[PDB]
DNA sequence: TCGAGAATCCCGGTGCCGAGGCCGCTCAATTGGTCGTAGACAGCTCTAGCACCGCTTAAACGCACGTACGCGCTGTCCCCCGCGTTTTAACCGCCAAGGGGATTACTCCCTAGTCTCCAGGCAC
């Protein structure tokens, strides 16, 4: 059962990470970097966005480079090089 | 005659390094990397006094414009330079 | 022709004194000029022009620039290519190798 | 504890969205770092955002900004 | 007295308020502005000149070369975060065999 | 032809200034292709810019300046 | 073997073109009285996040078959590469025509400001 998955959540055009762990991830890098701060769901869905959409991106680079090396399983070495084409 | 900031950048050179000689090109290009510089705070501090209703540029936008470009290190020492002479200013008239 | 007469003293000067492939490497980092043939990149330029014109012309300082700016982002790529080429177990490179580099910057 | 608020078969799930299929252990936690890395700068310049607003709540305009400073535009949010 | 010589400021804040009125930018620019612009482009300046003096140090000539501004830019996080995009004509490119060819 | 211009020799000194051991017969042709791909994308902003201009001078401020709006941005020729 | 004379190593003299300094200068930098206008604070409400948990509830943690394939070794096989040799056009200098870039500006034409009347536009 390997296309079952593929065929599945690439098709549902909606989200599939959390949403309130994520709000304790953003409240704990604020207070990382400010003093506590009011969020918007909107902000916090927008960042959960951007996330997902940068994470997407760099496992689709990854992907031609997993079968670059000649393999298919990818590395920690894979999340190393990917970064130098992405800045 | 255009208005280049060469004669600042051999006055600014003489009070730290005056040994270092200084040729044309890396002086233009000197000039150019300064007026890059100075254009990009100059549409990010438009840009930020054009978003929340402060029509008038003032040192706060400026400040903020710095915070957001600059890295953490050099964010921290160009306010602190900014905060010298925004101080060495505003008591010397 | 004292001009013509300087040249002639400057290249019999050239004659004279100034006239494992692991040493090109380092040898080629190091340098700061150009490494483009100028008037055949010239004439490229000038037929690259010829397609979106007009008897357009050309300053020579912009075909420097241009000179510059392709060499430049050919160096990038290449650097860029090698990592990726030795990633996947070759010294050697490969037309793939500069592929996913030109797909994945875009 | 927040540093583990996403979990392994969402990024596995996550995956399979994109076409990896075959995933090692160590990708995970590269995730978990290169997420860390990658949402501090824009969550700190939206915190100067706010100072710029002198406020405590980050409004959504403001994060909007900060992805368009960033290049990272999103389109829905604003305007 | 101009407004450079009320903070002992080199670089032409007078210019360079100008430069923001007449320069299709904002509206109004406050007194405050353009002598912290002045700071800011000083300190940058000065810390390029310090980097340059010093590749111009320890590579034995007394001048300031294009190679020198790139090793000077290139060499730095900070200054490959701020400038790690444009580049320097004629300033050549990193030294750095990879250690997979050695 | 001038896409030939740049011979093997030159993407071969190239390519030693951007560390490479060996190299591939397979590999001058498509840096070619890519060069020419590259300058067609420079040089169409940069004729325009001197084709509102009312000139028919390509300018060195106009291709810094095409080149600062595509991003990768020179020094020393003006901006 | 002495000594005089020719060759060479090292020390001293001299072009030479780029860095540095300078006189003349001339459209911008300074200051100023004023003046329409941004803008900072405050009552006041209203509205969006937070905690507790009522009530469910799929989902992750982690251990167990099992086999696909990453890494390494062994053999293969051939394609760029060093090198030699022949060719060839790039660079330089120079002669020559001339063509758009740069600078000056004037009527005209299109816009800032002005008030006046009307049809768009999200809310009920």
């Amino acid at each position: 059962l390997a296309l079952y998955e593929i065929r599945k959540y690439q098709r549902s055009t909606d989200l599939l990470i959390s949403k309130i762990p994520f709000a304790r991830l953003v409240k704990e890098v604020t207070d990382e970097f400010t003093q506590d701060l009011r969020w918007q769901s909107m902000a916090i869905m927008a960042l959960q966005e951007a996330s997902e959409a940068y994470l997407v991106g760099l496992l689709e680079h990854t992907n031609l480079l997993a079968l670059h090396a000649k393999r298919i399983t990818i590395m920690k070495k894979d999340m190393q090089l990917a970064r130098r084409i992405r800045g | 005659r255009k208005e280049t900031y060469s004669s600042y950048i051999y006055k600014v050179l003489k009070q730290t390094h005056p040994d270092t000689g200084i040729s044309q090109k890396s002086m233009s290009i000197l000039n150019s990397f300064v007026n890059d510089i100075f254009e990009r705070i100059a549409t990010e501090a438009s840009k930020l006094a054009a978003y929340n209703k402060k029509s008038t540029i003032s040192a706060r936008e400026i400040q903020t414009a710095v915070r957001l470009i600059l890295p953490g290190e050099l964010a921290k020492h160009a306010v602190s330079e900014g905060t010298r002479a925004v101080t060495k200013y505003s008591s010397s008239t | 022709v004292r001009q013509k007469r300087r040249e002639k003293q400057r290249k019999q000067s050239l004659k004279r004194v100034e006239k494992l492939a692991l040493y090109e490497i380092r040898k080629y980092q190091r340098s700061t000029d150009l490494l483009i043939s100028k008037i055949p990149f010239a004439r490229l330029v000038k037929e690259v022009t010829d397609e979106f014109t007009q008897d357009l012309r050309w300053q020579s300082m912009a075909i420097m620039a241009l000179q510059e700016a392709s060499e430049a982002y050919l160096v990038g790529l290449l650097e860029h290519t090698n990592l990726l080429a030795l990633h996947a177990k070759r010294i050697t490179i490969m037309k793939k190798d500069m592929q996913l580099a030109r797909r994945i910057r875009g | 504890d927040n540093i583990q608020g996403i979990t392994k078969p969402a990024i596995r799930r996550l995956a399979r969205r994109g076409g990896v299929k075959r995933i090692s252990g160590l990708i995970y936690e590269e995730v978990r770092a290169v997420l860390k890395s990658f949402l501090e700068s824009v969550i700190r310049d939206s915190v100067t955002y706010t100072e710029h607003a002198k406020r405590k709540t980050v409004t959504s305009l403001d994060v909007v900004y900060a992805l368009k400073r960033q290049g990272r535009t999103l389109y829905g949010f604003g305007g | 007295q101009s407004r450079s010589a009320k903070a002992g400021l080199t670089f032409p804040v007078g210019r360079v308020h100008r430069l923001l009125r007449r320069g299709n930018y904002a509206q109004r620019i406050g007194s405050g502005a353009p002598v912290y612009l002045t700071a800011v482009l000083e300190y940058l300046a000065a810390e390029i000149l310090e980097l340059a003096g010093n590749a111009a140090r320890d590579n034995k000539k007394t001048r300031i070369i294009p190679r020198h501004l790139q090793l000077a830019i290139r060499n730095d996080d900070e200054l490959n975060k701020l400038l790690g995009n444009v580049t320097i004509a004629q300033g050549g490119v990193l030294p750095n065999i990879h250690q997979n060819l050695l």
